[PDB]
């Protein structure tokens, strides 16, 4: 079964998203970021002391 | 106890008449499991 | 026969599969228990037991 | 008691049937509070 949702970008939020399938009874299925990172790709240009 | 001749009752406390073919039918047909009992 | 009086009829899942996808529920009241045979009328649903 | 195979009894005079899940988690769930004995 292919579900799709939009979580908000906030570190300890926690999120609930709830899946309805005939046939069977609604899931919820929580899930909650705990940390993030973000590197950018660095270019050397030169060093200086 | 003492139902009709065609069921039994599965109950000494509580009456509860059950057809014959229910007795052993591999299903538990009465309140207390005593269908499936020493078959 | 038992006697069977006040008979309704509600479907729980209903989903048009190959399979039996489909499920109904029988409310009655009965004088004594015993063994019923059940039948469908039509041809558009077919049932499994 | 015999009750569905998923559901496990908690009682001898009453019938109240629970989940298996329910047996040994931390808190009651029947009167007889033996869903919480011989963890
Ligand atoms: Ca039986
Ligand atoms: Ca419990």
């Amino acid at each position: 079964y292919e579900h799709s949702t939009v979580m908000p970008n906030v570190v300890g939020f926690p999120y609930k998203a709830h899946i309805e399938r005939p046939g069977y009874s609604p899931l919820t299925l929580q899930m909650q970021v705990v940390e993030t990172s973000l590197e950018p790709t660095l270019n050397l240009e030169y060093i200086t002391c | 106890r003492t139902c009709r001749i065609h069921e039994i009752s599965c109950g000494a406390h509580s009456t509860q008449c059950i057809p014959v073919s229910w007795r052993c039918d591999g299903e538990n047909d009465c309140d207390s499991g005593e269908d499936e009992e020493n078959c | 026969a038992p006697t069977i009086i006040d008979l309704t009829c509600t479907v729980a899942t209903c989903t048009h599969s190959s399979d039996f996808g489909g499920v109904l529920t029988l409310t009655y009241k009965t004088d004594k228990n015993g063994d019923c045979s059940v039948h469908s009328h039509s041809n558009v649903a077919t049932l499994q037991e």
